[PDB]
């Protein structure tokens, strides 16, 4: 699908300011947050997975966690990544999402067909899972996300289905701090309301702090 | 009347061999003593050790294992003859003496999962756990009717066509006389047989992990009906057969299978 595309993107790459151009092109509707946009660009382009022999798997996915107080456009960042990225699926820590983190097997409500409904972690095997409200997830959701992040696999042992299916997604998560206001006095681990094993599997941890800064407020209001 | 066999060579040979095996008097009277013990205990089901049967006559053992109904009928005829010879009054008291099997079944010993269609019409010893049981119902094996209008007393017999072709004629319960005289059944004089249906499921500790369990339906009759209750780790030795479908006109080729138990054992 890329012929004149591939003709021109090489020239854009040689432009020699392509990195800054991309970092500025991410989230054109979100003001500021240059660091967040840069991290999201790095996550979008991803890394290089590798596995010395067949025994030392190392992921090539750059996981991102935006922990921030309300009114900081974390949801807008996730929605923009949904819009841009291919194979991008948006799930929420609440129960009000079309898909869910945990995989199950049941007869579909519409198709009336016995289906192995794999989770939103598996529906983005080679894409991005946008987990909003990452701090408000059930015990099963937390265990599922732990399994996906640490193993990149999801194991079902449900009815007679004993399977292990791959979910090699890049996780972009949005979370709020304990009390609804990030406090730098404490550390990120005890600010975020998440388990340390869960936090560890994130490459980028964007602390989206909100402060009453005259110029920033004026510019954001203008936007 | 109808067709009546005169010279069934296979049936005669089977009866002769089974009676020779049951003689046992020279062979340290093991089965002679067993027959005497069941006579004294007032039982009408002989449990035979298939290992001893194979040792005596491997041919008969193989024939019995691979052809269940015919050889079991021959064995029951031989057992009834032996019971009459030892004591005639008891033989006349009990119409049919049943034979159940026991011992080491080389390949026939299976579970509800490994029990495939390759074992139809064979003797299979299936282990499992009783998932459910049914109420013990009486099936009429010989009904007696009295006609007040004529004082006549008729007796109808119904054969055990559980796994055999059955026609409406055999399973019609008389309700009138040839002259349309209402009948009245003599329940006391009638002969009933207790019948029960259980379900044997593969033992969870034996079933492959993570899979759904495999079940089988078992039919128990007189003197075996209440040998087990739900949750019993039972060994059922029986004959695996296809249950006839209802008179159709179009058949899908699908046949429910079932195990006619000839013996039930607990741990
Ligand atoms: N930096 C920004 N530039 C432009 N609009 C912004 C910015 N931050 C927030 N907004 C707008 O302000 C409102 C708040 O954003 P949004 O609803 O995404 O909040 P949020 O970070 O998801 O909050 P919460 O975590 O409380 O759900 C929205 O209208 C969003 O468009
Ligand atoms: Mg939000």
């Amino acid at each position: 699908l890329t012929d004149e595309d591939v003709k021109m993107i090489t020239s854009l790459s040689k432009d020699q300011q392509i990195g800054e151009k991309i970092f500025a092109s991410i989230a054109p509707s979100i003001y500021g947050h240059e660091d967040i946009k840069r991290g999201l660009a790095l996550a979008l382009f991803g890394g290089e997975p590798k596995n010395p022999g067949g025994k030392h798997k190392v992921r090539g996915d750059i996981n991102v966690l935006l922990c921030g107080d309300p009114g900081t456009a974390k949801s807008q960042f996730l929605k923009y990544i949904e819009k841009v990225s291919s194979r991008a699926i948006f799930t929420t820590g609440q129960g009000a999402s079309a898909v869910g983190l945990t995989a199950y097997v049941q007869r579909h409500p519409v198709s009336r067909e016995w289906t192995l409904e794999a989770g939103a972690l598996v529906l983005a095997d080679r894409g991005v899972c946008l987990i909003d409200e990452f701090d408000k997830m059930n015990d099963q959701d937390r265990t599922s996300i732990h399994e996906a992040m640490e193993q990149q696999s999801i194991s079902i042992s449900k009815a007679g289905i004993v399977t292990s299916l791959q979910a090699r997604c890049t996780v972009i998560a949005a979370a709020n701090p304990i009390g609804g206001r990030y406090d730098p006095s404490l550390t990120f681990s005890e600010n975020v309301d998440l388990t340390e094993p869960i936090i560890s599997r994130f490459d980028i941890l964007c602390v989206v702090r909100d402060t009453v800064d005259p110029v920033q407020d004026e510019m954001l209001a203008r936007f | 009347a109808g067709t009546v066999v005169l010279d069934d060579v296979e049936l005669r040979e089977a009866q002769r061999d089974y009676l020779d095996f049951l003689d046992d008097e020279e062979d340290q009277g093991i089965y002679q003593s067993k027959v005497r013990e069941l006579i004294s205990d007032n039982q009408y089901r002989l449990i035979v050790n298939v290992n001893d049967l194979r040792r005596k006559n491997e041919k008969r053992a193989n024939r019995l294992l691979n052809n269940a109904f015919e050889e079991l009928v021959a064995f029951q005829r031989a057992l009834k003859d032996f019971v009459a010879s030892i004591d005639a009054t008891y033989a006349k008291q009990y119409e049919e003496f049943y034979v159940g099997l026991e011992g080491s079944f080389g390949s026939k010993h299976v579970s509800p999962r490994t029990l495939t269609s390759c074992f139809l019409s064979c003797v299979v010893c299936v282990e499992g756990i009783v998932t459910k049981c049914s109420l013990v119902r009486p099936k009429v094996v010989r009904s007696v009717h009295y006609c007040p209008a004529t004082k006549k007393t008729i007796e109808r017999r119904y054969s055990d066509l559980t796994t055999l072709v059955a026609f409406p004629s055999s399973s019609v319960y008389p309700t009138k006389d040839e002259e349309n005289n209402p009948l009245e059944t003599e329940y006391g004089l009638s002969v009933y047989k207790d019948h029960q249906t259980i379900t044997i499921q593969e033992m969870p500790e034996k079933a492959p992990a993570g899979q759904l369990p495999r079940s089988v339906d078992v039919i128990l009759d007189d003197d075996l009906v209440d040998k087990a209750k739900p949750g019993d780790r039972v060994q059922v030795v029986g004959t695996y057969r296809c249950l006839p479908g209802k008179k159709g006109g179009y058949t899908s080729g699908t046949f429910r299978t079932v195990l006619i138990a000839c013996n039930v054992k607990q741990m």
